[PDB]
RNA sequence: CAGCCACCCGAGAUUGAGCAAUAACAGGUCUGUGAUGCCCUUAGAUGUCCGGGGCUGCACGCGCGCUACACUGACUGGCUCAGCGUGUGCCUACCCUACGCCGGCAGGCGCGGGUAACCCGUUGAACCCCAUUCGUGAUGGGGAUCGGGGAUUGCAAUUAUUC
RNA sequence: AGGAGUGGAGCCUGCGGCUUAAUUUGACUCAACACGGGAAACCUCACCCGGCCCGGACACGGACAGGAUUGACAGAUUGAUA
């Protein structure tokens, strides 16, 4: 019932769109790696993703991917599948939906955490 | 392939390669006309460097 | 151009004025006109370190001050006669830079 | 330092120990009753490749490790 | 190529205290007491005065050969163009850390903390000198720590 | 040391050059100060100087976050015989002495 | 008497600080150190090559301090006065930084200025110098509490951390 | 006698107990609490960790001389181009 958009695109028509007005819908993120360039160790991982998406098993999410590295992604090729992302000790799992575009893969992993739990005691008077 | 992957990353603003150059210090480093040294070498190196107290 | 300028420097004044001292006087041993000695604002660099090596108690603070006196010497001469005169067992501490255009 | 607790999975770090033929050949043959050699193995035009050191070929892919070569037949 | 006058003196002086930490942990079994640097037109000398010249110099030079050769690959000092000279310290009784090593090289072959601090008072106050204090602090027996002064004739203690 | 012997003779020829210089203490530096672009990788030079030590006729006398060599007569004498050479290489500074 | 208090001349009739005793602590620092004492550490090496979370958590108690509660004033802008300094460089790009074009916001290329009182610099500065709505308030004292966008040093700004 | 007045008001490295393993330290009388010259993607890391590598080298005994590294469009996926 609710109506949802990405202001006038989706991921095919962003995929049809040049750049040119894609830096106009881009937020301020991942613009100047493009001036900056691209750097090595930074070839398999758009390979590896690219490979899980080509066969995707019926009635079955897209197979899991371990990713040691937060790598910056240009394009929504990614939106449409699932991921495999960092939580510190495992591999937590991810549905992406619309709202990866305009965000980042980094975004994803939120990781902090408390002592334990008490309150003021025995020890603590004053 | 470590031989041509060998320090990959350049850490270039970090100082945990260009810390103190005394010894294997930190927390307190000064640049101050570049000495590269911590308060503790300093303090106790200062006769030589040419800094005196007469403020 | 044949002005030679020596823009002298060191920590000490005394020694400083020594070294301008006997410059002079070579370049009076010999028929060479010159300037007086042009004293340069000497660098007072301040270094103001904490004492105690682990935060712990008032805080106390050094205050390390570095004085450089530099004074330059302009003469009308070939450098090699300033040279000549170089040769006088130069006071240690003291450095020279040499300057000719 | 104290006790990082390797007791799950594998607390070896040591490297591979294998045991083999001592007399392992693997870029000539023999039993062949010809003193040249049809050449199975690549060509390697690496200046590193004598007559000693060749490169076997799988169904995935040219191995390398000396130059980084591809004599690709999949 | 130059440099500003207070990061050259900085540069001189880190030089200096480079070779005085150098010099020391390298030649006080042999008696190093002190270092100068002198310049003269594209060349440096460094004079080392030493309490024990014969073992700061070594046979033939050698150990001076080796000490330029260690030198000359730490601090940028072309091969060939750096000599090294060393002066017998006129009295012991003008430097303080001539007698500090030869304290460290006395109790370090094993001896009475005292003996050894009375030795070199007497041989302080029979080389003129108006005062002499060794502070010795640390565990001289047992396992706590006790600081014992060694005092001898009267000292300034303030002031410029 | 998964490192070639070739290149450690390689180093020994380049001491022999000499009688002592110093090292960097790190183990991430690619090259040698000292041979600088010649495959000399510095935690190999300090494992070269680590096992002379081992052997016992080195030392050192480390400063400033600096490996200070040293060289016996003993040790001069294994390695003019591991080079598989004449003594006759003396150091170049006695013939610029 | 040592000295204390007033007064005329005088620049100045107490300018401010670093040095600071004998002797000592069981005050902090082994998380400052290539200065170090039996235990876990004997290669199963609490960072060590690569490096992708961690002192980056919410209910409250007078812990150094922060902008204010206003009309001696924030506020259109008029006029114009600073002093220590810091400054292009060893695995140190990145330091200050005089114009044309553009770009409110940071910044692109150039002719150059700087190892230095030469270059910014005459730190034209900055507080104030009160001609503007302001009147006792939730608007202009009080940006303390929202979502978007240009982007420079930053592969990696996820708690628009910082322009 | 009196003076910014911090105390009284929402925003700080850290304090003392305070949600899913790591919010953790050393300093309880000023003379600890804007202190360790402390606003942390990374080395701001003293901290469950996911472990990429021996930077265990060498007296004396080895299946003693065929243990391994530089394998990168790969199916080889827990660093994939180790």
């Amino acid at each position: 019932f609710r109506k949802f958009t990405y202001r006038g695109v989706d991921l095919d028509q962003l995929l049809d769109m040049s750049y040119e007005q894609l830096m106009q819908l881009y937020s301020a993120r991942q613009r100047r790696r493009l001036n900056r360039g691209l750097r090595r160790k930074q070839h398999s991982l758009l390979k590896r993703l690219r490979k899980a998406k080509k066969e995707a098993p019926p009635m079955e999410k897209p197979e899991v991917v371990k990713t040691h590295l937060r790598d910056m992604i240009i394009l929504p090729e990614m939106v449409g599948s699932m991921v495999g992302v960092y939580n510190g000790k495992t591999f937590n799992q991810v549905e992406i939906k619309p709202e990866m575009i305009g965000h980042y893969l980094g975004e994803f992993s939120i990781t902090y955490k408390p002592v334990k739990h008490g309150r003021p005691g025995i020890g603590a008077t004053h | 392939g470590h031989q041509q992957l060998y320090w990959s990353h350049p850490r270039k603003f970090g100082q945990g390669s260009r810390s103190c150059r005394v010894c294997s210090n930190r927390h307190g480093l000064i640049r101050k006309y570049g000495l590269n040294m911590c308060r503790q070498c300093f303090r106790q190196y200062a006769k030589d460097i040419g800094f005196i107290k007469l403020d | 151009i044949h002005r030679i300028r020596i823009t002298l420097t060191s920590r000490n004044v005394k020694s400083l004025e020594k070294v301008c001292a006997d410059l002079i006087r070579g370049a009076k041993e010999k028929n060479l006109k010159v300037k007086g000695p042009v004293r340069m604002p000497t660098k007072t660099l301040r270094i103001t370190t904490r004492k105690t090596p682990c935060g712990e108690g008032s805080k106390t603070w050094d205050r390390f001050q570095m004085r450089i006196h530099k004074r330059l010497i302009d003469l009308h001469s070939p450098s090699e006669i300033v040279k000549q005169i170089t040769s006088i067992s130069i006071e240690p501490g003291v450095e020279v830079e040499v300057t000719i255009a | 330092k104290k006790r990082k607790k390797k007791s799950y999975t594998t607390p070896k770090k040591n490297k591979h120990k294998r045991k083999k033929v001592k007399l392992a050949v693997l870029k000539y043959y023999k039993v062949d009753e010809n003193g040249k050699i049809s050449r199975l193995r690549r060509e390697c035009p690496s200046d590193e490749c004598g007559a000693g050191v060749f490169m076997a070929s799988h169904f995935d892919r040219h191995y390398c490790g000396k130059c980084c070569l591809t004599y690709c037949f999949n | 190529v130059q440099i500003s006058k207070k990061r050259k003196f900085v540069a001189d002086g880190i030089f200096k205290a480079e070779l005085n930490e150098f010099l020391t942990r390298e030649l006080a079994e042999d008696g190093y007491s002190g270092v100068e640097v002198r310049v003269t037109p594209t060349r440096t000398e460094i004079i080392i005065l030493a309490t024990r010249t014969q073992n700061v110099l070594g046979e033939k030079g050698r150990r001076i050969r080796e000490l330029t050769a260690v030198v000359q690959k730490r601090f940028g000092f072309p091969e060939g163009s750096v000599e090294l000279y060393a002066e017998k310290v006129a009295t012991r009784g003008l430097c303080a850390i001539a007698q500090a090593e030869s304290l460290r090289y006395k109790l370090l072959g094993g001896l009475a903390v005292r003996r050894a601090c009375y030795g070199v008072l007497r041989f302080i106050m029979e080389s003129g000198a108006k005062g002499c204090e060794v502070v010795v602090s640390g565990k001289l027996r047992g396992q706590r720590a006790k600081s014992m002064k060694f005092v001898d004739g009267l000292m300034i203690h303030s002031g410029d | 040391m998964l490192m070639p012997k070739k290149n450690r003779i390689a180093i020994y020829e380049l001491l022999f050059k000499e009688g002592v210089m110093v090292a960097k203490k790190d183990v991430h530096m690619p090259k040698h100060p000292e041979l600088a672009d010649k495959n000399v990788p510095n935690l190999h030079v300090m494992k070269a100087m680590q096992s002379l030590k081992s052997r016992g006729y080195v030392k050192e006398q480390f400063a400033w976050r600096h490996f200070y060599w040293y060289l016996t007569n003993e040790g001069i004498q294994y390695l003019r015989d591991y080079l598989h050479l004449p003594p006759e290489i003396v150091p170049a500074t006695l013939r610029r002495s």
